[PDB]
Parts: structure tokens; C-alpha cells; sequence
């Protein structure tokens, strides 16, 4: 499809399905993180050409980017001036409050991961393919197909570059500065991936 | 009482499940 239709698309989905004990929090995440998941996945379906792909590389593309994608949508969320990150229950918390969980330094990444992408200023259809950006963005390794994904990347990126231009054409590196949260997006994947969640069983 | 996963496995979990 053109630029216009991938813009307005990505941009659509993005609106129709983003936009005080220990245990009590983790049930409170625990409640939040899993729709929040199923958000990422459903968005994915309605990604121009991400259907197209193969089963296997489908999956192979949620299972590797779905935590950078959720450091993306979840940046909002962190209150930088208060120091609080609500979740997606409405349900807000204090930094103290949740260094009870695992993480600790996760939280603190994520609070000045997010002050960075606040100084962007994105619109929602900019912040909504960008989200669509760091999805397809995500480790290649496994995939029965890279070169459609690849390919899809870079449907994606132009589109990026395009809608980027139009709002702000004297801002030349806006769209590099968007690319140069993806090293930063890989970092935070790598450092935190493997820190535990705890459930009630 | 209580189960440990890391985030990337807890994905992958909610990921397969909702591919059935
Ligand atoms: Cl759940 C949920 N619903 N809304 C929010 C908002 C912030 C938040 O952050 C976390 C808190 C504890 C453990 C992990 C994360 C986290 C997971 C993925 C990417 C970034 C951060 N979790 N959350």
C-alpha cells in the first residue's frame, strides 16, 4: 500500500487498542501485564504485511520485541517529576513501594528511557508507528523468513520518515533520533529480560 | 505457593497460549 495508508492504519489500531502489599502488586501486574501482552499481539495483526509472514516468524517477531514494545507503551506511565508508574489498572505506585518486586534497576531505566522519549513530543501517530517500528525491529535470529520481515521493516520506516518530515520538517534528525532508541530498546531487553516475575500459584 | 518465570518467558507463555 501507499505511505498515507500504512500511516493512517498503524495509527488507527494504535488508538482502538493501546490508547500496597507485595502480593497485592504482583496480582495488580499480573493483571495489567497479560492484557497489556495481548494488546501487542492484536496491534500486530492490524500491521500491514505482518499477517503475510509465516506462522513461525510471526510469533519468532512478538516473542523477541514484545518487551521492547511494552518499554515504549508503558514509557508514559512513568512520572518522572513524582516518581510514580502507574499500571494499566489505573492503579498508581510509588518507586519505594515497588522495590519490593525483582527489578529496581528495570524501573529506574525505564524512568529516564522514557524522560529521553519524552523530549520527542511524539504525536499519537507518530508514538503509534514508532511502536509498530520496535515491534518489526526485534533480534532476527530464528526466522524461516528474514528478508520479508526486512522488508516490512523498512515499509514501515519510510512511513516513519515521511510522517516525521510533515510535522516537523525542520527537525532533519528527528527520524535519526527515533532510530537511536533502538540500540537503547536492545540494551534494556538484554539487561532486563531475565530478572523473575512471581505468581500466585 | 508462589511461581517465578522470568519476562521473556512469560511472554513467550502469553504468546503461544493466544496462538491456539
Ligand atoms: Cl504490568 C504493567 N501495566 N502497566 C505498567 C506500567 C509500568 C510497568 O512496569 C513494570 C513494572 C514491574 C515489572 C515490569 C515492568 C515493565 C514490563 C515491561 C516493560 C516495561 C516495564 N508495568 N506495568
Amino acid at each position: 500500500p501507499t505511505v498515507e495508508d500504512v500511516i493512517s492504519q498503524v495509527a488507527r489500531a494504535h488508538r482502538e487498542i493501546f490508547t500496597r502489599t507485595v502480593q497485592e502488586i504482583w496480582e495488580d501486574f499480573s493483571m495489567s501485564f497479560t492484557p497489556a501482552v495481548r494488546e501487542v499481539v492484536e496491534f500486530a495483526k492490524h500491521i500491514p504485511g505482518f499477517r503475510d509472514l509465516s506462522q513461525h516468524d510471526q510469533v519468532t517477531l512478538l516473542k523477541a520485541g514484545t518487551f521492547e514494545v511494552l518499554m515504549v507503551r508503558f514509557a508514559s506511565l512513568f512520572n518522572v517529576k513524582d516518581q510514580t508508574v502507574m499500571f494499566l489498572s489505573r492503579t498508581t505506585y510509588s518507586l519505594q513501594e515497588l522495590g519490593a518486586m525483582g527489578m529496581g534497576d528495570l524501573l529506574s531505566a525505564m524512568f529516564d528511557f522514557s524522560e529521553k522519549l519524552n523530549s520527542l513530543a511524539l504525536t499519537e501517530e507518530e508514538l503509534g508507528l514508532f511502536t509498530a517500528v520496535v515491534l518489526v525491529s526485534a533480534d532476527r535470529s530464528g526466522m524461516e523468513n528474514s528478508a520479508s520481515v526486512e522488508q516490512l521493516q523498512e515499509t514501515l520506516l519510510r512511513a516513519l520518515r515521511a510522517l516525521v518530515l510533515k510535522n516537523r520538517p525542520l527537525e532533519t534528525s528527528r527520524f535519526t533520533k527515533l532510530l537511536l532508541k533502538l540500540p537503547d530498546l536492545r540494551t534494556l531487553n538484554n539487561m532486563h529480560s531475565e530478572k523473575l516475575l512471581s505468581f500466585r500459584v | 505457593t508462589h511461581r517465578l518465570i522470568t519476562l521473556a518467558d512469560h511472554i513467550a507463555q502469553i504468546i503461544t497460549q493466544d496462538f491456539a
